[PDB]
RNA sequence: UACUAAGUGGAAAAGGAUGUGAAAGUGCUAAAACAGCAAGGAUGUUGGCUUAGAAGCAGCCAUCGUUUAAAGAGUGCGUAA
């Protein structure tokens, strides 16, 4: 579970996922990458599921990079509570994924395992994923 | 590619031009263990069994300015058994082996700038 | 056709043969008669199982890579291919090749030479 | 027969067909019959 | 002038599919293409640890080499093996 060690403000305003791609747009560490086609809020739980999926379907020498990180937190008012009396408490951490951000990349193992590995990582995420390669 | 095919047809045509005896066989029901046995029993560089393409064999035959072998290489499975110097002992050896086999056909061949029939192959041994 | 495993000094048992109709008791003498030159060594037999009943049998050489162990002066080879322990020269390799030429289907003796390297690479023995 | 929202071949022998405007998977092994693709 | 065969039109997602049309590249082909059919489809050997046993198809030590058109320490089934 990726989580910031400390934050200046417990309850920040939510960060929109509507828009184009700011950074993390092109594969630059590996050479195959999992691009998104639909901006959405995905939490650290989905990252851990996807990362564990990649590691289980990886080999003995494959290497991976996680680009996105859940910087922003979100709150949730307790159940059966009427509106008012302040904002709720932080519950889960979410990374802001915009349309076009490369979430996972893999390298150093043959192409078929890498294509399969990215597929299982993207089935764990709500965004509509797509495979891309690194420019020569 | 085309250049390799051109090279292949040229060298097989040269080999059949400098050779003296040829006989055609089929590849129906004999084992690879048996195939290695035929190679060792011959053991002569003049005698050589080879799988040739039907198309490549006819085209090399056109370059060999021979005639009449066309009926052999039509709608059939073709082997090449080239013999240098003495070919009677090679034909005798292959005839003994097909008798030791279960079933076999045997198609007309070419030797001494003359052609033979099926019965003429039976007596050529 | 059956490739059956029978000891050279003890080949009288074996019920599987009896299922095909082979005359086991008459043929026991034939099994033991031509293996006394290699007593103690384990020698399997190929059987031309058929209904003619005149079953022609052929003996067979003990499996390879045990003389490699004997020549390498070690009991068991390395558990890692990269790790090299045994070394074998061309003279020991060629004695094995002319020994094993009988069971091999190679036409030439250099083909049998590079058989020794091929099983030695599996065994991990450097070819020097 | 297994009714699933997604149908894919299980073994290399499974073959996808489209019968009565419905895609199904047929194979020698009857444990691998799928429908409602 | 084209497209759709779903009454889609005339409500929906993640996911799945030899539905169909258009386009842009690349491989082979009348020196014969692809599918199917007819044949072969190997030897050391059943390599060796290993496992009651595996030895073409348990984990391995790896992932051999020749003959040859081709053949794999095998494609599965399968055999205690
Ligand atoms: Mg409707
Ligand atoms: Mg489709
Ligand atoms: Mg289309
Ligand atoms: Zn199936």
């Amino acid at each position: 579970m990726l989580q910031p060690k400390r934050t200046k403000y417990r309850k920040p305003h939510n960060v929109s996922y509507e828009g184009k791609a700011k950074g993390n747009s092109y594969v630059a560490f590996g050479e195959y990458g999992l691009v998104a086609t639909k901006g959405n809020w995905i939490d650290a739980r989905a990252i851990e599921s996807a990362r564990i999926a990649i590691s289980k379907c990886l080999g003995k020498t494959g290497k991976m990079w996680i680009r996105i990180f859940p910087h922003m937190s979100k709150t949730k008012k307790p159940l059966e509570v009427r509106m008012g009396s302040g904002k709720g408490n932080p519950e889960f951490w979410v990374a802001v994924v915009k349309q076009g951000t490369v979430m996972f990349e893999v390298a150093n193992i043959p192409e078929s395992q890498m294509i399969k590995a990215l597929t299982r990582a993207g089935h764990k995420l709500p965004v509509t994923w797509k495979i891309l390669k690194r420019e020569e | 590619a085309k250049k390799d095919k051109a090279q292949q047809v040229a060298d097989v045509s040269h080999l059949l031009s400098t050779s003296a005896g040829f006989v055609i066989f089929d590849y129906t029901s004999m084992s690879a263990i048996e195939a290695t046995s035929i190679r060792k029993k011959l053991f002569k560089n003049g005698s050589k069994i080879k799988v040739i393409k039907n198309n490549i064999l006819r085209r090399a035959l056109k370059a060999g300015k021979f005639e009449g072998i066309d009926e052999t290489a039509i709608k059939g499975k073709l082997a090449v058994a080239v013999g240098v110097n003495e070919i009677v002992e090679t034909l005798k050896a292959v005839d003994g082996v097909v008798k030791a086999k279960e079933a076999m056909n045997f198609v007309c061949g070419y030797f001494d700038n003359r052609a033979f029939n099926s019965a003429d192959l039976e007596k050529i041994a | 056709i059956a490739k059956i495993n029978l000891l050279g000094g003890q080949a009288k048992p074996g019920p599987a043969l009896a299922s095909v109709g082979i005359n086991m008791g008459e043929f026991t003498k034939q099994f033991n008669e031509k293996t006394k030159d290699k007593q103690g060594e384990m020698i399997p037999c190929v059987i031309t199982a058929y209904n003619d009943k005149s079953f022609d049998f052929i003996l067979k050489t003990t499996p390879v890579s045990i003389l490699l162990k004997q020549a390498a002066k070690l009991e068991k080879g390395a558990k890692n291919a990269k790790t090299i322990v045994g070394k074998i020269t061309m003279a020991k390799a060629k004695e094995i090749a002319q020994y094993k030429l009988v069971d091999l289907n190679a036409n030439t003796v250099e083909a049998a030479l590079k058989m020794v390297l091929g099983t030695a690479k599996q065994m991990g023995i450097e070819v020097i | 027969m297994k009714v699933r929202a997604s149908v894919k071949p299980i073994c290399k022998d499974c073959k996808i067909i489209k019968r009565h405007q419905i895609v199904r998977v047929i194979c020698k092994t009857q444990k691998h019959k799928q429908r409602q693709g």
